[PDB]
């Protein structure tokens, strides 16, 4: 599942909630540590509510066990990511996933 | 028919080709050889601490690097750039190496969970000792004086390496060796010695940033020449018999 | 003993910088006692001793001094900053003197003048360097610069010493002479070991030390004079790493014939060590071959599974990472993953096999020698074995094997692609 | 100093500008190299010009 770690924790104690943008600034990655994703080059901050299934439910459980200020090393698996199918183009079948999450504010 | 076949050329992906730009980064030492010759030893139990202020993105990626876990130069050497380990031309590169980094060693990019509570990075205002183990390698740090379990076995320690600090742009930290320039928070614990004890004569010991092959030089382009290291002829001091 | 000197305890305090030996002190801390040894041998020169040094020519002994070739770091510039025609100068200043030598090189570990793709010459000896050796000029000493330049239509290489143009052992001006220019001559910078030098190729005219003399109104140009920029520098390295197919090297083959077959060796007494790296990862219990000659170990081989890391080509034998689990306690645990042979032989007596499924055993010749590690998270690999012999036929080279490299599933017969080399 | 370089290449112009080229110091430079091949007038001429 989502076997959360913590890299520089906060409070612990301020957790989301529904309807929360939870305004987050993570770093994508893969196994054998090629890179993925990312939104600190962007400079574009993500935004995503709870229950609204419009992440997979990776982020939405890790954000759901994190509190605010907290950087983390999440990993997820392919049983919540895309699968066998994969995410055509960039995602290889079956493959785990890394994630430098930093929760920041929530709206 | 194009985008049937622009869409049926992407999903291979094995096809598909893989870029990472890296921070630029590098090493630093005290002038200290480690020199330990097995016959004639001196002292096979050392400490040294170090004191850190800042280590923010103010303007870069939060992607930052420091790290004190020893590396293998059997192994490694004080190059500026490559290496198939996504470069971070530091320390703990090496397969054959660890890295202590408030939570963990990566032992050339594997994850190693080290045993210790309250794990958190080398933020602001956190001390780092050291120590030294050998003949049975279990190499210990601790952060704030707190017990930093699960040290590491096998890597290669075969005759001796070298000792290192690795770092990012934007970090300002502070060395500790002793006199007024170490302000021990943590003393050397039962069997271990605060590392100035080779203050060799003819210069006050200080840094040299790993045998760098230029700085920023800007009177000219400075070829500074070959100097393998202390001596040409080999790693070691003389104890004369 | 350990005199205040016990490492776990040191149960007596008070150790002192006498420890390390008097290399370490100097006579503040021995003019107590060698006075008294000096008054002590006086008094024994007054019994008549005799003894001459053993490190003198008189008493001929001193024959443990030679040469130490290492890390001869041939500095230079970018081939794309390359010239085929014009004058063109540079200088060069220097910190020491030594076996360090410079000039121009030509874009082709082999030092100045071995071959022929650079001219250069000396300060160490004074002599030139271009496939062999011959005198010219004068050598020099800290503070002397040397002022290398080419007329590359007419081929007038002259090197201008603080003004002083330097002559051969026949009074003549250019040192090396009819040389073709093909694909233009860069500047280079060879420098052994303690040995430091610092040039200027043609960054500020200010910063040029003596180029008013002979080099202004010669028509003689710098390097940099056009270039707003950084002109770059690189080196012989110090770590080998794969870029190039030889086919050309002491006498070695690369082909590809049918189980497989290539065909390779050499004759020239190979008492050095080599290097490999196959170009293409081939893909389409698990048996399949690369030989090589020197079975039954005309030199003893030394087989080892090893990733991409390396640092040496030496005689340094048997000098090669696990998990130790602590729980708030010391006491180690799940160390499972830890540490992440010598024989085969082709001809004498057989050939070395690879195995695949994670599951691993590379043994040579069928017969169980105990086999260790399974260790694998992933490590990239082409086939890279390096040892010694005594020159018979010095080296070759032969689902299967081929399926643990790629996507297919394991399929033995390999197919034609274009590219095997 | 450039009073010391009109000095010194007077006299050499003056002494070139006669010793070009000549059958009578071809021969006596000759006798004079089989005895003791004329000077090397241009090499020093070359030496003041490199100065001036």
């Amino acid at each position: 599942g989502v076997e959360i770690e913590t890299i520089s924790p906060g409070d612990g104690r301020t957790f989301p909630k529904k309807g929360q943008t939870c305004v987050v600034h993570y770093t994508g990655m893969l196994q054998n540590g090629k890179k993925f994703d990312s939104s600190r080059d962007r400079n574009k901050p993500f935004k995503f509510r709870i229950g609204k299934q419009e992440v997979i439910k990776g982020f939405e459980e890790g954000a759901a066990q994190m509190s605010l200020g907290q950087r983390a090393k999440l990993t997820c698996t392919p049983d919540v990511a895309y699968g066998a199918t994969g995410h055509p183009g960039v995602i290889p079948p079956n493959a785990t996933l890394i994630f430098d999450v930093e929760l920041l504010n929530l709206e | 028919n194009q985008h049937l076949i622009c869409d049926n050329l992407l999903p291979g992906r094995d096809l598909l080709l893989q870029t990472r730009l890296v921070n630029h980064v590098s090493s630093m030492r005290p002038n200290i050889f480690l020199g330990v010759s097995e016959g004639s030893a001196q002292y096979k139990k050392w400490y040294y601490e170090l004191m850190v202020d800042h280590t923010e993105p103010f303007v870069t990626a939060e992607a930052t690097h420091l790290r004190v876990g020893w590396a293998s130069t059997e192994g490694y050497s004080p190059y500026p750039g490559g290496g198939e380990e996504w470069g971070g031309n530091g320390v703990g590169d090496d397969l054959f190496s660890y890295g202590f980094d408030g939570l963990h060693l990566w032992s050339g990019c594997i994850a190693r969970t080290v045993s210790s509570p309250n794990q958190h990075l080398l933020r602001t205002d956190d001390v780092i000792s050291c120590c030294l183990d050998l003949s049975a390698p279990s190499i210990s740090f601790r952060i704030n004086g707190q017990p930093v379990q699960g040290m590491f076995e096998n890597f290669n320690i075969d005759g001796l390496f070298f000792p290192v600090v690795s770092f990012s742009a934007g970090i300002k930290v502070r060395f500790l060796l002793g006199g007024r320039h170490g302000e021990f928070k943590f003393l050397p614990p039962p069997g271990y010695a605060a590392c100035y004890e080779a203050v060799l004569p003819k210069e006050k010991l200080k840094v040299e940033h790993s045998r760098e092959y230029k700085q920023e030089r800007t009177y000219t382009r400075d070829l500074l020449g070959p100097t393998v290291s202390l001596t040409q002829a080999a790693f070691t001091p003389v104890p004369v018999d | 003993q350990g005199w205040t000197y016990g490492i776990q305890q040191d149960v007596k305090n008070r150790r002192n910088p006498r420890l390390v030996p008097y290399t370490l002190l100097d006579d503040r801390t021995k003019k107590s006692n060698k006075d008294s040894l000096r008054e002590a041998v006086r008094t024994l020169l007054g019994y008549g001793y005799h003894l001459e040094a053993p490190d003198q020519d008189h008493a001929s002994r001193a024959e443990v001094c030679s040469g130490t070739g290492e890390r001869f770091r041939i500095f230079r510039a970018e081939k794309t900053y390359a010239v085929k025609a014009g004058r063109w100068y540079f200088e060069f200043e220097a910190v020491t003197a030594g076996d360090m030598r410079v000039g121009w090189s030509r874009p082709g570990d082999l030092e100045l003048g071995s071959d022929d793709r650079a001219f250069a010459f000396d300060g160490f000896k004074a002599q030139r360097w271009h496939q062999g050796n011959e005198h010219y000029g004068r050598s020099w000493q800290a503070g002397d610069v040397v002022g290398c330049m080419v007329d590359m239509n007419e081929h007038t290489m002259m090197f201008t010493l603080n003004g002083e143009i330097l002559l051969d052992d026949s009074g003549s001006e250019l040192a090396f002479k009819d040389f073709d220019v093909g694909d233009g001559f860069i500047p280079v910078c060879s420098l052994g070991v303690a040995q430091v030098g610092r040039m200027n190729f043609g960054k500020d005219v200010s910063t040029l030390k003596y180029f008013t003399i002979c080099g202004l109104q010669e028509g003689y140009e710098p390097f940099a004079v056009n270039t707003n920029r950084d002109i770059t520098m690189w080196l012989s390295k110090r770590l080998p790493q794969f870029l190039q197919v030889p086919s050309n090297h002491e006498h070695i083959e690369v082909t590809r014939i049918d189980v497989t077959q290539k065909s390779f060796g050499s004759q020239n007494n190979n008492t050095d060590i080599m290097f490999y790296r196959l170009s293409m990862p081939i893909e389409c219990t698990y048996y399949y071959s690369v030989r090589i000659f020197p079975g039954q170990e005309p030199a003893n081989v030394w087989v080892g599974w090893i990733t991409s890391d390396f640092h040496q080509y030496d005689t340094g034998f048997d000098l090669d990472v696990t998990v130790t689990l602590g729980d708030e306690k010391g006491k180690v645990h799940e160390s499972i993953k830890r540490s992440n042979p010598g024989q085969g032989r082709n001809n004498s007596n057989g050939l070395e096999i690879g195995c695949v499924v994670g599951l691993l055993t590379f043994i040579a010749n069928g017969k169980e020698l105990s086999t260790y590690y399974q260790v694998e998270p992933s490590t990239k690999l082409f086939p890279a074995v390096f040892a010694q012999a005594t020159s018979p036929n010095v080296f070759q080279f032969e689902g299967l094997f081929k399926s643990e490299h790629k996507n297919p599933v394991p399929q033995c017969p390999p197919r034609l692609h274009v590219q095997f080399l | 100093l450039p009073i010391g370089l009109n000095i010194c290449a007077p006299g050499d112009q003056e002494l070139i500008a006669l010793a070009k080229n000549r059958f009578s110091l071809k021969d006596t430079e000759e006798e004079v190299r089989d005895i003791i091949l004329g000077i090397a007038n241009v090499l020093f001429h070359l030496e003041q010009k490199s100065k001036y």
